[PDB]
């Protein structure tokens, strides 16, 4: 059996799934719900701080007007650089992502005025108080900031409060609160969260408890489908998933109770087994033992198995035909079509050589299948005797009738009434089997295997009572499932001992048993969280993938994002995710839209993209080189520098394309003929006062550079922040002259701040209380077991 | 060419679907374009007339964008758009007149104008849009 | 009165966008509006006719919103909206008609009926969109 093994592994290695069983249910039970992120702060990118001005030719004018800042300016050098620092942005957006909020939780004194001000945050505060006092602004400013008092009103839940943010900041803030995605909360949405059925199976108790403030609140779930197809290619994780979902099914599976004593039952059964009766294989009929188990097993088993949309096999063992009885139980009422081909191969003709056929006495030619139209079904046209002949269409053609959407989606491959409770098709199984009594071969044949076949008869009284459980139990717990569910052929099989299955058959009484309460929510609960962080990963995911493409990354975008995903999904163990699959699942991704709130934002961080990058202090666009002496340039507050705040009229070179893809020497021969020529993107940069400096034509050595060391990050320009004061050299003014920049820069100045406009007033709610778990609210009992009902009406489980 | 039409089913678009109260997701993928327009523009000079009798007015640009942001639209934001909206709107008017009166024997069916010649150029063309009409 | 505008653009990119078959984000923008009415609707109630022959009819409102989980819609999805539409259209035609009667020398320009006196109020205003007819 070694051989079996290496390969039986080789494939096991394409298959993300965790190794052992029960470390995947932890895995789920696990998952905790997506943490909430209210939040303090307003958030904002810049505060304003005071700078020194010097007017033209000027000295520090004294005055010290207010420009925007950035708190914070990490800014890489190279446009590239640029483009994948905002993505991180991004990121952190979505991390941060609000998903509601309040004032009251923020609410500062405004220290100065006379009706009692309560202002927004800490930074609105310190800047009143700040100003208030910079003795130049304007008699309007104490004025407003005196008198403007917050809003609060108790009724309707109103808080308007005045604040201080910036254009970019009220961008931000404002659509957190725009999108509080936080909608009320009634008795009726709890009872509605629930399963349009289960309210309706009488069985269950349904009552409520504690009443509900109009300032309820919750989360929507989020509860999309599918919207990826792995059902038809993504094998190797189906089969992780199925295993998944199986566990956690038998997890819940209620245990049995109430059964035959093990040794009474098998001691009648001697009895009537006639076991040592000639025949050479003894002792392999009876390790059906371990039933008070087994059947526990099997039945678990097989619900799992279903839900979960699993497929299997059998552990077979041809002789023990008893074993082989019991199949036909199996087969009677599990749907066939979700078992893989081929163990239904060996088990039906294993009963269709090994008994009927002889027994029976027809085709005395035993048989010959090859791999279409199934031994189970064709053996129909050919039989006489109706009572058999039904028995084959209706096993052969009972398809799990993969057709449902329950609920509002919830295709949940379900099952025929017929079986459900009619069970009739086991009072027929029966009356079939009671006309299979004769000829052919030895004795101790029909004797051993007729006897055999009467335990399923007497004991089909309650035979039926099993196929009432089922379809109870199935028909109840999948109700509650989100996660759709399309019939596929799992990679994986699991064991399936006839030995058990036998063992629940003719060895259950009248036990009843069925789902607690407490059990089905928390099943509902699971399922539930994992779709929404199934969903919610999806969204984070794509959202970044496209802004991946717009913003030029073309770098990591393959397995990178696709990593992180799959590990916060949990369930699997990616490595073991074969290559054509991770690339697959992007090509899948990549063509989807965008939950508005994750796109939303990205717009708007394009947006504003350009004006931060000019923003910050370190870092401007390019350089000039024109080889004329040229007039520097004036400006209040850097003083007497060389800026150009435009191109037009040299040719542009995007250093990114040229640096990523090789020099060939363009840009040489240009700089070597002495020729204009300009540089794009974002770079270091030098300030210096040297009045000397110009003198010495700085500017124009630096870029020889470049061309030795086939680079262009050792770019350093220069700028000459030369002011009428912290200029040692001023040995300038002194003399009539005129300030010769061989070359200057493209930083763009920084901004004004002008109050009024920064000035935004707040629409924020007020006094919520957020609710999570939900359900917890609903009051649920059960009616004693003894008293069950299916759609039948009548009474699960009825032979008293 | 197909740039200038842009321009108007963007303004029409405009003047149309951003009314004192309609919710924001509606003009989401509206908004956008729009402001893209404005960058492309700004930092451009431009000149119509000189002909018979049409004056010769002249344009600049320098805009502020829109907030995207509100669930809603509140009055004071319409205003604030409008008056944005009316000098393109004064501006297309004086394109269109100062195109639509010249005539060329040889290729009467490209553009004439000092300024619509401008715009077939390629740095404009990043504000196509919406092709109906 | 524009609010009575919407109401409409509103019922035909519904009854002409929604149908078995579309993808969802065909009409994610869309969707959205709609609900957004329903909301502002539900609750109060309106007369109209009482004049000539013209019936005068109850109109009040108790509404389920729209689909969020959707892809692709099925046809049970249209059904249990068109139905809900067929309520609005039997409405409008009514409150047309109502405003479509009276006249009024002094102020023959605003809105007459007890039913769009209403409308114009601000608690509505909420609804615009698109105008583009």
């Amino acid at each position: 059996e070694h051989q079996k093994e290496v390969q039986y592994e080789i494939l096991q290695k394409t298959i993300p799934t965790f190794e052992p069983k029960e470390s995947i249910l932890k895995k789920l039970e696990d998952i905790k719900p997506e943490q909430v992120k209210k939040q303090t702060k307003l958030f904002r990118i810049f505060e304003p701080r005071q700078l020194p001005v010097y007017r033209a030719n000027g000295e520090k004018e004294l005055r010290n007007r207010w420009y925007w800042k950035l708190k914070r300016d990490t800014l890489p050098d190279g446009d590239y650089d640029v483009r994948e620092y905002f993505l991180n942005l991004y990121d952190q957006v979505l991390t941060e992502m609000p998903d509601y909020l309040l004032l009251k939780d923020m609410a500062v004194e405004n220290k100065n005025s006379r009706d009692a001000g309560k202002v927004v945050d800490s930074e609105t505060a310190a800047i009143c108080d700040a100003i208030f006092q910079d003795e130049e602004t304007e008699g309007v400013v104490r004025r407003f900031i005196a008198e403007m008092r917050q809003r609060v009103q108790a009724d309707r839940n109103v808080v308007n409060y005045p604040s201080i943010l910036h254009p970019i900041d009220h961008a931000f803030n404002e659509y957190f609160l725009q999108h509080q995605l936080v909608e009320p909360l009634n008795n009726d949405i709890i009872f509605n969260y629930i399963p349009e059925r289960i309210r309706n199976d009488v069985n269950y108790i349904l009552n409520m408890d504690r009443n509900l403030p109009s300032t309820a609140r919750y989360i929507r779930p989020n509860l999309l489908q599918d919207r990826l197809n792995l059902h038809d290619n993504f094998e190797s994780l189906w089969d992780t998933i199925t295993t998944s979902n199986y566990i956690l099914a038998r997890s819940v599976v209620p245990d049995l109770k109430e059964l035959v004593s093990t040794e009474a039952q098998i001691q009648k059964m001697s009895q009537d087994l006639q076991l040592e009766a000639l025949t050479i294989q003894s002792e392999t009929q009876f390790l059906t033992g371990i039933n008070s188990q087994a059947a526990n097993d099997c039945f678990k088993t097989l619900i799992a198995a279903m839900l979960s949309q699993r497929t299997m096999s059998l552990d077979f063992v041809t002789t023990n035909y008893m074993s082989l009885i019991s199949g036909m139980w199996l087969l009677t009422v599990v749907p066939n079509d979700m078992f893989i081909r081929e163990s239904l191969v060996a088990c039906q003709l294993a009963i269709i050589n090994t008994i009927i056929y002889p027994a029976f006495g027809m085709q005395r030619m035993h048989y010959r299948n090859g791999d279409p139209q199934t031994p189970f079904q064709i053996a129909e046209q050919q039989i006489q005797n109706f009572q058999v002949a039904n028995w084959l269409h209706f096993v052969n053609n009972n398809q799990f009738r993969q057709v449902v959407i329950d609920g509002v989606l919830n295709q949940v491959l379900n099952d025929n009434i017929r079986n459900g409770h009619v069970v009739n098709q086991l009072m027929e199984a029966l009356m079939q089997l009671s006309r299979q009594q004769f000829p052919t071969m030895p004795v101790d044949y029909k004797r051993s295997i007729q006897r055999g076949i009467l335990l399923l008869s007497n004991r089909l009284g309650q035979l039926v009572d099993l196929t009432r459980l089922l379809a109870y139990n199935y028909e109840t717990l999948m109700a509650c499932i989100t996660m759709n569910m399309q019939h596929v052929q799992t990679l994986t099989t699991e064991k399936l001992q006839l030995t058990s299955v036998t063992s629940l058959c003719m060895l259950i009484g009248n036990a009843t048993v069925i789902p607690s309460p407490q059990t089905l929510f928390h099943y509902y609960n699971v399922n539930v969280n994992f779709h929404s962080n199934y969903n919610e990963r999806i969204n984070d995911a794509v959202a970044i993938i496209t802004a991946a493409n717009r913003l030029n990354l073309y770098q990591k975008k393959m397995k990178s994002i696709v990593e992180d995903f799959l590990k916060r999904l949990q369930i699997f163990d990616i490595s073991r995710v074969p290559d054509d699959q991770m690339y697959r699942l992007r090509d899948r991704l990549r063509l989807l839209p965008v939950e508005i709130r994750r796109l939303d934002i990205f717009n708007l961080i394009l947006m504003n993209m350009e004006q931060i990058e000019r923003a910050s202090d370190k870092i401007a666009q390019g350089v000039i080189i024109a080889y004329r002496d040229m007039q520097l340039e004036r400006d209040e507050m850097y003083g007497y520098v060389n800026i150009a705040r435009n191109l037009d009229g040299f040719q542009q070179i995007n250093l990114e394309e040229l640096m990523r893809t090789g020099d060939y020497a363009q840009i040489t021969n240009m700089l070597l003929n002495n020729q204009p020529v300009a540089l794009v993107g974002a770079l270091p940069f030098i300030t210096d006062s040297s009045v000397i400096s110009l003198v010495a034509k700085l500017d124009a050595t630096v870029f020889a550079q470049i061309v030795k060391l086939r680079k262009v990050d050792t770019l350093k320009p220069i700028l000459y922040k030369i002011n009428s004061d912290s200029n040692d050299f001023y040995l300038v003014a002194n003399y009539d002259w005129v300030p010769t920049s061989t070359t200057k820069v493209y930083k763009q100045i920084p901004q004004q701040f002008d109050f009024r406009a920064s000035m935004h007033m707040l629409t924020s709610n007020l006094t919520f209380t957020v609710y999570s778990d939900l359900l917890a609210f609903v009051s649920a009992d059960t009616v004693e077991p003894i008293n069950a009902v299916a759609f039948d009406n009548m009474r699960i489980m009825n032979e008293l | 060419m197909d740039v200038l039409y842009s321009l108007s089913k963007t303004l029409k678009d405009a003047r149309d679907k951003i009314v004192e109260g309609t919710l924001y997701s509606n003009v989401s993928d509206l908004i956008q374009q729009f402001n893209q327009m404005i960058i492309t523009m700004n930092g451009n000079e431009f000149q119509t007339g000189g002909i018979g009798n049409l004056p010769i007015r002249n344009w600049n640009f320098d805009f502020g964008l829109l907030g995207t942001t509100l669930l809603n639209l509140d009055a004071n934001y319409v205003e604030t758009a409008r008056n944005t909206i009316d000098y393109f709107v004064d501006f297309v008017d004086n394109v269109c007149m100062d195109e639509m009166v010249r005539e060329s024997q040889r290729n009467g069916i490209a553009p004439q104008s000092d300024s619509l010649r401008k715009l077939s150029g390629i740095k404009f063309k990043r504000i196509n849009f919406d092709n109906s009409s």
